[PDB]
C-alpha cells in the first residue's frame, strides 16, 4: 500500500558526470530504504541500505541520503559500468519497490532511419499479413509509431519492442509489427507508418502500395 | 564464493503447480533469512515471501498467500517455493534472495540475488517458428545503406536464437526482444543494415534455432522483384 | 524470531 515513486524516469549523462536519482515515498518510511542496480539479463545488486549505508564491495562513488519521504542516490563521478537501471525499496510497511530509473549514456540527437516492409508472399499463403516498420539507430529512446491503412488509423493490432542502447553508437532501434488478416490486407492499397521523434522537425511517413 | 543456484523453472499450464529450488553455497545457509522476489517488465519487482531462521517463521505477499509456500531444508542448503494454482499473471522471472540477516544491525534488505529462473504459465503447446523475409526495399538509396531482416513468427516457448551468415555478419545487426501475441505465441524480428551495392552480389541468410522444438531454419533474404 | 505487526518488521 505504501508507494514509492522514482524520478526522473530516465537520466542521460556521460562518464565523469555526477548522477542524482530521487525516490519519494507516499508516507514516511523513516530511514527504512535501500537502493539496487540492475543490468539487462542480470540479477539486482544491493548498493545502499538503511538510507545511507554502503553495501559490501560497492565503490565509494555511490552514496545515499534522506529520511521520511524524500531520498536520494548519488553517484559522484560516473564510470561506463554504471549505466543501468536503479531501483529503490522500502521495508517500513511490508516490502515494496520503486518503478526504476534508467541511467543511459548521453549522445547527440539522432533521427531514426525509417523502413517499411510488406508481408511476404509466403506468409500470405497462410491467411495472415504482417507489415513491419523499423526505426533504426535513433536517440533519445522515446518514439511514436502510427499505422494507417488507406488513411484509417490502426489501433490494437500492432506490437513493438526496442533494443538496449547500442555499445558503440549509443543509439536505440525499434521494430513495430502490424498484423492483419490476408483478406483485410487484400482489400486495401496504401500502407503507411508515420513516425514521431525529437530528431524530426516533422513526422516522417514511409508507405507502400500493395501490388506495386 | 557466495552462490544461489536456482532451478525448477519452466512452462506450466494454468491451474497446475511448480516447485522452485535455490541451492546455496559459499556461506553458512542456516544463519540467513531468505526471500523469493519476482520481476516482470510491466509490474517491476514484487516481493513474494520470506522465511527466517526457523522453518515455521514465514510471511507472504497478499498476491500469493494461500497459493505459494516457502520452505527451507538446511541439511541440503536448499530453499524452496511451492507454487500452486498458477495463473497467467504469475508468469515472471523468479529470484531467490538472501536477507542481510542482521549483519551490521540491518534486516529486510536483499544483499545477494540469484540469477533467477523464468516461469511461463500458459496453455500453449511447443511449436517451432515460421520464418519470413523482411526484403530489402527495391528503392534502397543508391550507394547508400539498405535494411533487410527476418520475421520469426508463431513459436513457443522462448527462446529462439538468430545469427546472420552463420555468425560471419555481426555489424549492424539488431535482434529485437520477442513479443507475446494474443494467440499465446511469440514473434521476434532480426534486421541488419548493409551497403545497397551489396544487394546484387552478397548472400544474406538468417539462421534461426528454436531448441525447444528442435527446429533449425536457414532463410535466404533477397530483394523482391517488383 | 521475525515478527510483522501491521506491516512493521521487528525481531523478538
Ligand atoms: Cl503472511
Ligand atoms: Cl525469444
Amino acid at each position: 500500500e505504501l508507494t514509492l515513486t522514482q524520478s526522473p524516469a530516465t537520466l542521460s549523462l556521460s562518464p565523469g558526470e555526477r548522477a542524482t536519482l530521487s525516490c519519494r515515498a507516499s508516507q514516511s518510511v523513516s530511514s527504512y530504504l535501500a537502493w539496487y542496480q540492475q543490468k539487462p539479463g542480470q540479477a539486482p545488486r544491493l548498493l545502499i541500505y538503511d538510507a545511507s549505508n554502503r553495501a559490501t564491495g560497492i565503490p565509494a562513488r555511490f552514496s545515499g541520503s534522506g529520511s521520511g519521504t524524500d531520498f536520494t542516490l548519488t553517484i559522484s563521478s560516473l564510470e561506463p559500468e554504471d549505466f543501468a537501471v536503479y531501483y529503490c525499496q522500502q521495508r517500513s510497511n511490508w516490502i515494496t519497490f520503486g518503478q526504476g530509473t534508467r541511467l543511459e549514456i548521453k549522445r547527440t540527437v539522432a533521427a531514426p532511419s525509417v523502413f517499411i516492409f510488406p508481408p511476404s508472399d509466403e506468409q500470405l499463403k497462410s491467411g495472415t499479413a504482417s507489415v513491419v516498420c523499423l526505426l533504426n539507430n535513433f536517440y533519445p529512446r522515446e518514439a511514436k509509431v502510427q499505422w494507417k491503412v488507406d488513411n484509417a488509423l490502426q489501433s490494437g493490432n500492432s506490437q513493438e519492442s526496442v533494443t538496449e542502447q547500442d555499445s558503440k553508437d549509443s543509439t536505440y532501434s525499434l521494430s513495430n509489427t502490424l498484423t492483419l488478416s490476408k483478406a483485410d490486407y487484400e482489400k486495401h492499397k496504401v500502407y503507411a507508418c508515420e513516425v514521431t521523434h525529437q530528431g524530426l522537425s516533422s513526422p516522417v511517413t514511409k508507405s507502400f502500395n500493395r501490388g506495386e | 564464493e557466495v552462490q544461489l543456484l536456482e532451478s525448477g523453472g519452466g512452462v506450466v499450464q494454468p491451474g497446475r503447480s511448480l516447485r522452485l529450488s535455490c541451492t546455496a553455497s559459499g556461506f553458512t545457509f542456516n544463519n540467513y533469512g531468505m526471500h523469493w522476489v519476482r520481476q516482470t517488465p510491466g509490474k517491476g519487482l514484487e516481493w513474494l515471501a520470506v522465511i527466517w531462521f526457523d522453518e515455521n517463521n514465514k510471511y507472504y505477499a497478499d498476491s500469493v498467500r494461500g497459493r505459494f509456500t516457502i520452505s527451507r531444508d538446511n541439511s541440503k542448503n536448499t530453499l524452496f517455493l511451492q507454487m500452486n494454482s498458477l495463473k497467467t499473471e504469475d508468469t515472471a522471472m523468479y529470484y531467490c534472495a538472501r536477507d542481510i540477516s542482521l549483519v551490521r544491525d540491518a534486516f529486510i534488505y536483499f544483499d545477494f540475488w540469484g540469477l533467477g529462473t523464468l516461469v511461463t504459465v500458459s496453455s500453449a503447446s511447443t511449436k517451432g517458428p515460421s520464418v519470413f523475409p523482411l526484403a530489402p526495399s527495391s528503392k534502397s538509396t543508391s550507394g547508400g545503406t539498405a535494411a533487410l531482416g527476418c520475421l520469426v513468427k508463431d513459436y513457443f516457448p522462448e527462446p529462439v536464437t538468430v545469427s546472420w551468415n552463420s555468425g560471419a555478419l555481426t555489424s549492424g545487426v539488431h535482434t529485437f526482444p520477442a513479443v507475446l501475441q494474443s494467440s499465446g505465441l511469440y514473434s521476434l524480428s532480426s534486421v541488419v543494415t548493409v551497403p545497397s551495392s551489396s544487394l546484387g552480389t552478397q548472400t544474406y541468410i538468417c539462421n534461426v534455432n528454436h531448441k525447444p522444438s528442435n527446429t533449425k531454419v536457414d532463410k535466404k533474404v533477397e530483394p523482391k522483384s517488383c | 524470531q521475525l515478527i510483522n505487526t501491521n506491516g512493521s518488521w521487528h525481531i523478538n
